[PDB]
């Protein structure tokens, strides 16, 4: 139990940590033509407006909450936010999720053409998601953020490369680790799956000039 | 890196542009390099293709990755003059496609053999170490013979190999032909222009064994008698630059953007010049937007808007202000100023034969042929025998020209056109009528079935001391009209608003079209040539030639060009485009493909009679003949069913016979031996005997049916085949859909000259194979499928009516998986035939029939008239008044030696054609030098023929139109018949010669040739008929000159004497069936018609996906709004359309530019690609050929008399379809009978 | 003032005689591949009718192009940068598989492995490419009103048939029909490109052509909306977007594109205009839609020009791309006979691919009719194409130059045929349109002869130019994956070398 302690929290974030790295800059530059989307939507609109806004949206709002949150308000405040914002991100996005997930399995046209990988990153999101929520009620049962004040304490310890990070969640709720865990494997997935297109989320567009021309090169 | 490069975001900004709306980058684009290397080839190869388009393309067969990819149009042909579009591109949808076949779902890829026929084959094998005695063995058992032919369509095909299929086949061919005949074997391929070699592949095989070579050209429907009956000539036409010549132009039944395609802007650009366009079609067809006027007739009465036309032309130009150019041009080169016989009825007189200088005492001083020489009046009143006429041609010279020029004092004379003015009295002539008959689908006009006219006369003294009256053509002509000429004729119009024999008004109630447009465009037209001597042009297709009239829509045509003095002009003219029919290096071609340079005659047959006949659609026929006689002929000199009237035309050598007579005809010799007489005159009296019969008259008796079939090239059986239920209950024995009884189940009249049977023979052919490299509806009912080369895949050549251009198909790469050029599979055939044979076939001796040929001195057969020999009305006199009687010795050991080599008759004979002959010598030599030469063998030391090249070189090196030295010999050969020099003709090139391997290189013009009537010149373009007009040649006819007249005993008795208006036909082939098999949703009856389709070429590209994605993916028929609406049809819902002869399922597509009344399902879309099961016939829907069914007309069957005389593809009856009427109806279970269990139901 | 050039495109639709070969042999060069088997580069289309894919000529719905807002700027209708970004989790108004139709393929090998004994002939029936499925019926393909195929009331909600009276043509004898073939425009303002949120989509700076960079392109499929022509289309297997790419391999060496050298018709012409780059937004901002057409015809330049000649070499257009510019027979149809329009000018884009209008048969009338202007041939005003269809197609709804194109052609036609018929002079209907014999001599040159070399004027795009065509001459097409092409910097990863390239430096200068 102290060994698979410290496999998954003290050495396993740096593995797929120097996996979602390099993985990510090696198919950047040798695999532009597979860097897309991947978008669905013409093959079946049905349902996609509902279920692709409220997955994004739902899953912006949690990334921003865990990003400043474990990353940067006494903390039991943080907590209540945590719980009632992040909390409601995460219905709408698991309902997205859900329905996306139905629509990948079931609708024909989508099924037909997906890939075995964006079946597998979905499902995962949407466990993680349902995992996410559901460690709701073991936080409430420590409304002081004593419990928050574990997780981020690994969290920041992982990031600035301080070892001994996994003491820091002795005795929190077992919930808690299996989410640490999927969440950690997601990004060792990550540069193998559509999720590439997060790191184009397209930013500069706001302050381009419309026409674009490129000279001979 | 691209990852890095993402830092020099800030460095590749260069300046901005446009008040800050637009940003020049300096940023890579290496990622182009994407598409460039897609485009980027190994080679290109040029090819073409052989299919039935008339395009004749040139293209670029693109390989990359070592495979074919795409082909892009080549554009280097050779430039037409500075004041001409050029050809470039050419091309069409269809052929850009055509990649698609080369690895395709559909491709063939092995020999294939049914199963069941390949179980039995090797069981039988297995008994019979001899390959004939297995084929035996199975053949001659009953239930043997039927599990395969019931197979046939119905799944089961295995992987063969070429090895065992070619024994089966030699095996086959041998056994039928030791037991039955050589001719009891046969083979069907089409228009040998698209793909020489090819066709003369198996057309070399059959020919030198014996069997049968069937036509085209008529089957098809593509064959205008009018043509022959016209000018002697089976089609010539001018070439599509001609069409720039042109200052008015009217496109009739002609969809030129969509079946012309790669010649289509001659007709657009031609417009910028100031020619004015009218499209006559009774739908708003593609041909319509391109026209500045669009003009709508009834289908299938557009001879009446002709009739009207040529009426206002002839009243304005020709009688109230006669036109200069008019009158010379109808004074010189038609027969209008020849004489015509009158006939004694009651109370009248009908127009009889044409006077000839035989009638007269002195015989006019013509010794020789008198009797096939015409007779005129000249300027002077004086009786006359003018050059040119028929019996001129034949022996004796020099005088068979158009010099207006005394048949016997060779001095200058001058036609006079009228007797009006100079006539003995007036005569009234009756004048046949039928524009009061017609079905309730037309509008009719009732006047009386003869109409009296007044003609001025004269009575002439004859020879045996008689006395006739006579008048001119031209008169009669004027009558038929109904042009009133002061003599107060009451059937003749007083203004062209009087309803009468023929007029504007009278016009407009038969078809519809405004008096006003009829008047206004005949005028416009006429005064355009009258301007331009003669540049009016119509170009005319099957929307005209599929009518059972055909003969009367092109007529009607035709007299309006020559009243106006346009054909033989170029940019004037009747452009008839239909099928690909010009192999221009004919007589090159000729030889090669049936064998004539070692055995003549070959066997040709004349398709619509051979299919009517074996595939029994006779015992199924509704019209009569009696319902097509001149209401002044003798009903009962015309008894019989129309096929007694075949068996009659080919006892008297006017068509061809197929099998030829009840006998093998192998076996006639040997009989003739021990009888002590020699073969031709033991046939003959056995003939008059009746222990030797035509085939003919009983066609069912167990030995005068085809057993073995071939098929290439074609797709028969779910294209071209009228009658398609017909063949599969009848040749091949298998299933059909037929609806209809037989003659025999309704009691009807039996045929007089044919056995009659109740229960007719089924399962006719015993072997069908078809060579093809898609798996079509043809090789689906096949035994055995023989996988052939694309067109991108092997060499050959090809021609076309529409340009001068000779060019190659070439083999972009070896053909694919086991697949092997045309020309490859029956070398193949030929040598295991050859080694199969031995011990069963040696030197044979064979008795083969030919009808009396047009252009050979033959065609002088019966002058008068009509004399039976069978009848007693005369003795049987073998190439007068029967076919003749050859004799043809065969060495069947040695059938590939002569296959692969070029045969010893060039040079013991010679070659020739079109009635001219010359010395080939120089030619052979040659050959013997291109092709190298047999070593040893049967054919030691004559140049060989292993490859498609030493073929194609053989067709180049023989042909005038490829050889100037040939070209030159050609034409001083038929200057001797015509006493005039035409050498110059081709003078000027008699140093070319075309190669090979130099067309490959770059397309090449041909040479001016006597084959043709058009010239191949740097500053006049091809028009047809610019020979006769220009170097004096006549037509090949009675007369030498254009006929008005058809004087044939036939043609008068069928009414045909003069051009007529005749109402569509009834098929009756609707309301035996309507409402038999309700499935609960309305029927209605419309005009079925077939016009080519957008989406393929016949049926080929048809199963293509490129065509099915831009078509509407399968089998549609096109409806009205107004019928789509009343039958409760939606566009694209599932629909039947079915009759008498069978049924089909197709999709609807519903649209305004369709009449009501009509339908049209787009010739062939055929069976083998979405197409559910019918409600009607409980068996996979049919085609559209499922609802037809051939019926013969007999002035199509006319022989023996000069321009009416017999040639292969020349004359004959034709496969006319337009007539026909279907019941319609939307569809309620769709049921694709697969055990797919995926079956819909259409609601309502 | 900034000079650049391209090679644009006029189609004659006078000439088209709607046969498809150009889409035919664009497809199987193209767009052959699983995800684009449903999209055609080029696709011809009957009007009247709604089109490929159903209806794109509706903007409201669609959502292409640009508008201009009341401040005088533009903007994509799409939206503006922030409202596109939020439309980028589900395009509400993209266009899905059906509004093109659903690819399908058939079961030949049926006909060829079907058992024996089958009860019924064996036949191939549809399915999906799409999924792999049987289809029960094919319901649509990307050419379904082909020839007027389709119920009169389902093709008239064309788009073109605003403000009409449309009821009389949907009587047979007013029936009507024209082709309608259609590639990309590969406009000035392109709104595709102001509607890629990545950047992807750019102009070419040295021949005008615009692409779609297939390494940068991230499949956000916005651009698929913001094109109004509706001509991007989205590669559902790659997940990026694809068009027309002008055929710029052939281009770049001088040649025509496929589609242009294919076409049967002859009725495509390639010529360079040169134009004013620094122009573009002022001409697209016009406040009436009415005055785009003669807004973009004022950014295009005279190339016989000196003043024009001098800005153009000083701004980098190659020598040989002027002359050929001299002799453009786009320039001469377009700015000097005026026979050529715009294709929807007001999508406000600056379409670079111009159209003839087609003449037609006269219209149905109580008789044959009077000899009119024109003598035996028509007047513009018999045609039966109602003139206010036509522009709504081409001049937005003004019915001014599409009357001058037309009367223009049959006046050629009058013309012409009083030469080759009569054999006299006679230029009354030229001088009523405004045409001198000279012009109408040349007009008949081009349109009626049509030579090769007349039809196509194409220079070459010079990659030689500012680049290294010699080590690229050597070593392009080894494509053994050296993994250092598309990137500035010489870093790599791998360790490797650009196999094209000279990496040893000379040591001498
Ligand atoms: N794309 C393509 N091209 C091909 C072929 C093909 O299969 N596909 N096949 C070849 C061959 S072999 C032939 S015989 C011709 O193409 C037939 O075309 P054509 O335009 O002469 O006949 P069609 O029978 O189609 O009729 C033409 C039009 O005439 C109208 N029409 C039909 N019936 C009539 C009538 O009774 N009277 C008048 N005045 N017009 C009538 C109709 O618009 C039709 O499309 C030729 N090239
Ligand atoms: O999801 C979170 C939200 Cl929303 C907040 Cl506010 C904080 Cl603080 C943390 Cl840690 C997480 Cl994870
Ligand atoms: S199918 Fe015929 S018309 Fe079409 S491109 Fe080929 S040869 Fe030309
Ligand atoms: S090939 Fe030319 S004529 Fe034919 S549809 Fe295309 S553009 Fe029109
Ligand atoms: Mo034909």
């Amino acid at each position: 139990m102290q060994f698979l302690n410290m496999f998954f929290f003290d050495i396993y974030p740096y593995i797929a940590g120097a996996v979602f790295l390099i993985g990510s800059w090696l198919r950047y530059d040798y695999g532009q033509y597979t860097w897309r989307a991947a978008s669905s939507q013409m093959l079946d609109r049905k349902g996609m407006n509902l279920a692709s806004n409220l997955f994004h949206i739902g899953i912006l709002g949690i990334f921003v909450g865990h990003f400043f949150g474990m990353l940067t308000l006494p903390i039991e405040v943080k907590q209540k936010m945590a719980m009632f914002a992040g909390g409601a991100s995460g219905v709408l996005c698991l309902i997205g999720g859900v329905l996306l997930l139905k629509r990948r399995l079931f609708s024909p046209r989508v099924r037909a053409t997906t890939t075995g990988a964006d079946i597998l990153i979905l499902s995962l999101l949407v466990i993680q998601c349902a995992l996410g929520l559901l460690t709701i009620p073991f936080s409430a049962q420590h409304m002081d953020g004593s419990e928050m004040m574990k997780l981020v304490g690994w969290a920041q310890s992982v990031v600035t490369f301080h070892g001994g990070a996994s003491q820091h969640l002795d005795g929190v709720a077992f919930i808690f680790r299996l989410h640490l865990v999927l969440g950690m494997t997601l990004f060792l997935l990550f540069p193998f799956s559509r999720l590439i297109h997060i790191w184009s989320v397209p930013v500069e567009y706001l302050t381009r000039k419309y026409q674009l021309v490129r000279a001979r090169h | 890196s691209k990852f890095l490069d993402r830092f020099r975001y800030f460095k590749q900004k260069g300046e901005t542009f446009a008040d800050g709306h637009g940003q020049l980058l300096n940023t890579n684009r290496d990622w182009e390099d994407g598409y460039r290397q897609r485009w980027q080839h190994d080679k290109i190869v040029r090819s073409t293709h052989g299919v039935n388009c008339t395009g004749s393309c040139s293209w670029k067969i693109y390989v990359k990755n070592g495979l074919v990819t795409w082909e892009t149009q080549q554009t280097d042909y050779p430039r037409t003059r500075p004041d001409l579009p050029n050809h470039e591109p050419r091309g069409c949808p269809r052929g850009a496609s055509y990649s698609w076949y080369l690895y395709s779902a559909n491709r063939l890829k092995y020999p294939m053999m049914r199963k069941r026929l390949m179980k039995m084959w090797r069981e039988a094998k297995a008994l019979h170490s001899d390959p004939v005695e297995a084929w035996a063995s199975i053949i001659e058992d009953a239930d043997k013979a039927k599990s395969f032919k019931q197979a046939r369509g119905r799944g089961g095909f295995v992987r063969s190999s070429w090895q065992e299929v070619n024994e089966l086949i030699a095996a086959s061919n041998v056994y039928t032909i030791k037991n039955y005949g050589p001719d009891r074997v046969a083979g069907f391929s089409p228009i040998p222009a698209m793909s020489m070699v090819s066709y003369a592949s198996g057309a070399r095989y059959l020919s030198l064994i014996g069997g049968t070579c069937l036509s085209f050209y008529d089957w098809y429907c593509d064959l205008p008698p009018a043509s022959p009956q016209t000018w002697g000539e089976q089609t010539d036409v001018p070439e599509s630059a001609d069409w720039y010549n042109s200052s008015y132009i009217i496109a009739w039944g002609s969809n030129v953007p969509q079946t012309r395609t790669p010649d289509a802007h001659f007709f657009t650009e031609v417009r910028y010049k100031g020619t004015k366009t009218v499209a006559v079609t009774p739908d708003y067809a593609e041909i319509a937007k391109l026209c500045d006027l669009w003009l709508a007739p009834k289908q299938g009465t557009d001879a009446a808007m002709a009739l009207a036309m040529g009426h206002v032309m002839l009243r304005e130009f020709h009688l109230d202000n006669p036109s200069q150019y008019f009158t010379d041009y109808v004074r010189r080169y038609t027969d209008m100023p020849m004489l015509v016989m009158l006939e004694e009825r009651d109370g009248y007189y009908a127009a009889g034969r044409m006077l000839r200088a035989a009638d007269l005492v002195d015989a006019l001083g013509q010794e020789n042929n008198p009797e096939w020489k015409t007779v005129a009046f000249n300027t002077n009143g004086e009786m006359v025998a003018p050059n040119g006429s028929i019996g001129f041609r034949w022996g004796e010279k020099g005088k068979w020209n158009l010099e207006q020029r005394d048949g016997k004092t060779g001095e200058e004379t001058e036609l006079q056109l009228s007797l009006l003015g100079s006539q003995d009295e007036i005569a009234e002539v009756g004048f046949p009528y039928f524009g009061g008959d017609g079905t309730e689908h037309f509008n009719k006009v009732e006047l009386e079935n003869v109409l009296l006219h007044k003609l001025p006369v004269k009575r002439l003294q004859l020879a045996d001391g008689s006395t006739a009256l006579v008048t001119t053509v031209y008169d009669l002509t004027l009558a038929n009209y109904g042009l009133e000429r002061g003599l107060n004729d009451v059937n003749c119009a007083t203004s062209y608003d009087d309803v009468k024999a023929y007029t504007p008004a009278w016009a407009e109630q038969i078809t519809g079209v405004s008096r006003s447009q009829i008047i206004r465009i005949a005028r416009e037209f006429a005064d355009n040539a009258d301007k331009t001597h003669g540049r009016s042009m119509i170009i005319v297709g099957a929307g005209l030639n599929h009518w059972y009239h055909l003969d009367m829509n092109y007529r009607g045509l035709i007299n309006m060009l020559i009243f106006c003095g346009c054909v033989g002009q170029s940019g004037g003219g009747w452009a008839h485009y239909v099928g690909q029919e010009k192999l221009r290096p004919q007589t090159g071609w000729q030889p090669l493909a049936f064998a004539l340079d070692w055995q003549r005659p070959a066997r040709h047959m004349n398709s619509t009679s051979y299919f009517y006949n074996h595939s029994s659609q006779w015992r199924y026929e509704t019209v009569t003949a009696e319902e097509l006689l001149s209401p002044m002929a003798d009903k009962s000199r015309y008894t019989g069913h129309l096929i007694d009237f075949n068996v009659r035309a080919e006892r008297m050598g006017w068509l061809p016979s197929a099998p030829q007579l009840g006998t093998n005809p192998l076996t006639i010799a040997g009989e003739a031996e021990k009888a002590g007489m020699n073969p031709v005159d033991y046939t003959v009296k056995s003939l008059k005997e009746g222990s030797i019969r035509f085939a003919a008259e009983q066609p069912e008796n167990g030995k005068n049916h085809p057993r073995n079939l071939f098929i290439w090239r074609s797709n028969l059986l779910g294209s071209s085949g009228k009658g398609h239920e017909f063949m599969l209950k009848y040749l091949l024995g298998t299933e059909h859909g037929i609806q209809g009884k037989d003659l025999g189940q309704q009691g009807g009249v039996k045929p007089e000259e044919v056995d009659w049977q109740d229960n007719g023979l089924e399962g006719k052919l015993d072997l069908v194979v078809t060579l093809d490299f898609r798996l079509s509806s043809t090789c689906l009912y096949s035994d055995i499928i023989l996988p052939t080369a694309t067109w991108y895949e092997k060499d050959d050549m090809n021609t076309s009516d529409m340009h001068p251009f000779i060019h190659p198909l070439s083999a972009a790469v070896d053909p694919a998986w086991e697949a092997k050029s045309d020309w490859e599979i029956y070398k193949a055939i030929a040598k295991k035939f050859s080694e199969v044979c031995v011990g069963h076939l040696g030197k044979e001796t064979d008795i083969v029939t030919l009808p009396i040929q047009h252009d050979s001195a033959a065609e002088l057969a019966q002058p008068l008239d009509v004399k039976d020999w069978k009848k007693g009305e005369c003795d049987l006199i073998p190439g007068k008044t029967a076919p003749h009687i050859m004799v043809v010795e065969r060495d069947y050991p040695a059938t590939y030696e002569r296959f692969t080599s070029i045969g010893p008759l060039m040079e013991k004979i010679g070659n020739g054609g079109k009635g001219i002959a010359w010395n080939t010598q120089s030619e052979m030599d040659l050959l013997r030098k291109l092709n190298y030469t047999k070593a040893e063998g049967p054919a030691k030391g004559q140049p060989m023929l292993n490859t498609a090249i030493d073929a194609a070189e053989m067709i180049l090196t023989l042909a005038p139109e490829t050889n100037g030295q040939v070209a030159v010999k050609a034409w001083a050969a038929l200057s001797e018949f015509t006493g005039r020099d035409h050498t110059h003709l081709a003078l000027n090139k008699e140093d070319e010669k075309i190669r090979f391997r130099d067309i490959q290189a770059q397309p090449r013009k041909i040479i001016s040739s006597p084959t043709w009537s058009g010239l191949e010149d740097e500053h006049v373009s091809y028009n047809a008929g610019y020979t006769n007009v220009h170097e004096l040649i006549p037509w090949r006819t009675l007369s030498g000159r254009q006929q008005l007249y058809q004087d044939h005993q036939w043609m008068r008795d069928f009414g045909e004497s003069l051009l007529v208006y005749r109402p569509p036909i009834d098929t009756r082939s609707v309301k035996e069936v309507i409402g038999q098999k309700s499935n609960g949703n309305q029927e209605k009856a419309l005009n079925f018609l077939t016009p080519h389709q957008k989406w393929g070429i016949h049926s080929t590209y048809s199963d293509n996906l490129l065509m099915l994605t831009l078509g509407r993916g399968g089998p549609v028929v096109w409806l009205s709004e107004a019928d789509a609406k009343d039958l409760g049809i939606a566009d694209n819902d599932w629909i039947e359309v079915f009759n008498s002869n069978g049924a089909l399922t197709a999709r609807a597509v519903v649209s305004q530019r369709v009449p009501a009344g009509m339908t049209m399902m787009y010739h062939a879309q055929e069976r083998i690609v979405n197409l559910p099961g019918s409600e009607i016939t409980q068996q996979r829907g049919g085609i559209h050929n499922s609802v037809t069914r051939i019926t013969p007309k007999p002035t199509h069957m006319i022989g023996g008399y000069a321009h009416l005389a017999y040639g292969f593809n020349y004359y004959g009856t034709v496969g006319s379809n337009r007539d026909e009427f279907v019941v319609v109806r939307k569809m309620k279970n769709i049921d694709w009978l697969d055990g797919e269990g995926n079956d819909q139901v259409q609601e309502s | 003032m900034k000079i650049r050039s391209q090679v644009g495109m006029v189609l004659n639709l006078d000439k088209c005689i709607g046969c498809h070969t150009c889409s035919v042999t664009a497809k199987n060069v193209w767009t052959s591949r699983e995800g684009v088997e449903y999209a055609w580069f080029n696709n011809v289309e009957t009007k009247p009718g709604q089109g490929f894919p159903t209806d794109w000529e509706n903007q409201e719905k669609y959502k292409g192009g640009w508008i201009r807002k009341i401040n005088g700027k533009l903007q994509p209708r799409m939206g503006n940068r922030a409202m596109l970004l939020g439309k980028i989790f589900a395009n509400p108004h993209l266009p899905g598989i059906d509004d093109y139709y659903e690819p399908f393929d058939f079961d030949y090998q049926n006909l060829h492995t079907a058992p024996e004994g089958s009860k019924s002939q064996p036949i191939a029936r549809p399915r999906s490419l799409i999924t792999g499925e049987r289809m029960a019926k094919i319901e649509k393909g990307p050419n379904w009103e082909d020839d007027l195929g389709g119920e009169f009331d389902k093709l008239a909600k064309d788009k073109n048939f605003d403000n009409i009276q449309k009821a009389m043509y949907s009587q047979f004898e007013n029936t009507f029909m024209m082709y309608l073939p259609r590639l990309c425009e590969h406009c000035l303002n392109p709104a595709c490109v102001a509607t890629c949120p990545s950047g992807a989509i750019y102009k070419r700076e040295e021949d005008g052509i615009v692409l779609i960079d297939q390494d940068k392109c991230r499949g956000w499929r916005m651009c698929i909306t913001g094109c109004p022509y509706k001509k991007i289309y989205f590669n559902w297997k790659s997940g990026k977007s694809e068009k027309c790419i002008f055929c710029y391999p052939r281009i770049e060496a001088g040649q025509p594109t496929v589609c242009s050298e294919t076409c049967v018709g002859r009725i495509r012409y390639l010529g360079v205009l040169l134009y004013d780059a620094d122009a573009i937004e002022r001409a697209a901002s016009t406040e009436n839609e009415k005055d785009l057409y003669q807004r973009q015809l004022d950014v295009f330049l005279d190339p016989n020009d000196p003043k024009v000649i001098e800005q153009a070499i000083k701004d980098g257009i190659p020598l040989s791309v002027i002359e050929a510019a001299q002799q453009s027979p786009v320039y001469k149809m377009a700015m000097e006979w005026k026979l050529a329009l715009p294709l929807h000018p007001e999508y406000r884009t600056l379409p670079m691919v111009w159209y003839v209008p087609p003449l037609s048969p006269i219209q149905s009338a109580a008789d044959a009719g009077e000899l009119g202007s024109n003598g035996i041939l028509p007047d513009v005003e018999s045609l039966r194409i109602p003139v206010q269809y036509l522009a709504n197609l081409l001049t937005a709804g003004d019915t001014k130059p599409v009357l001058r194109a037309l009367k223009r052609m049959l006046a050629m036609r009058h013309y012409k045929r009083a030469e080759t018929v009569d054999g006299k002079v006679d230029t009354r209907a030229l001088e009523e349109v405004g045409l001198t014999e000279a012009q109408a001599q040349e007009m008949y040159r081009y349109l009626a002869i049509a030579n090769y070399e007349d039809r196509f004027v194409v220079p070459s795009s010079h990659r030689e130019l500012a680049r290294e065509a010699f080590p690229e001459k050597n070593g392009c097409g080894f494509t053994f994956g050296d993994g250092c092409h598309g990137s500035d910097t010489k870093f790599n990863l791998f360790n490797s070398r650009r196999i094209d390239a000279i990496d040893v430096t000379s040591k001498t200068e």
